[PDB]
């Protein structure tokens, strides 16, 4: 009884046609040292919240730090 | 008129819930990635894969419509 896709996005940037041209050869985008630690958690759509990212055993997954 | 934006977002995984076990989550769950990605999107289209370096990100040859 599955409904929804949950995102988890790393980064997220609104980008110019410009910047855009720099990405298709491989120019290099700038994330600061902690983006791990700010991972947002996207429903089907809108952002749900906000976490560092984990790793139990096998899977890798988030560690909810806001929230709703 | 050249001045747009397009909004990326740098996907690192998928999982797919139950719209009714949240808000059940609080802080401090983990929530799993069941299904893991490196790809840029631009609304529902995939443009390509990515890679994490350190400074940040390099991507992959990327789609442009
Ligand atoms: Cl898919």
């Amino acid at each position: 009884p599955v409904d929804v896709k949950l995102e988890f996005v790393l980064y997220r940037k609104n980008v110019t046609l410009a910047e855009l041209e720099a990405m298709g050869q491989q120019q290099l985008l700038s994330l600061p040292t902690n983006a791990e630690l700010n991972v947002e958690i996207m429903a089907n759509g809108v952002l749900l919240g906000n976490g560092e990212l984990v790793q139990m055993n096998d899977t890798l997954g988030v560690e909810i730090h806001e929230w709703l | 008129p050249k001045m747009l934006r397009w909004p990326l977002r740098f996907v690192i995984g998928s999982s797919d819930t139950q719209r009714s076990l949240l808000g059940r989550i609080g802080i401090g769950d983990v929530l799993l990635i069941r299904t893991s990605r490196a790809e840029v999107y631009c609304y529902a289209k995939k443009l390509g894969h990515f890679n994490r370096v350190e400074g940040g990100i390099i991507v992959e040859t990327l789609d442009i419509q």
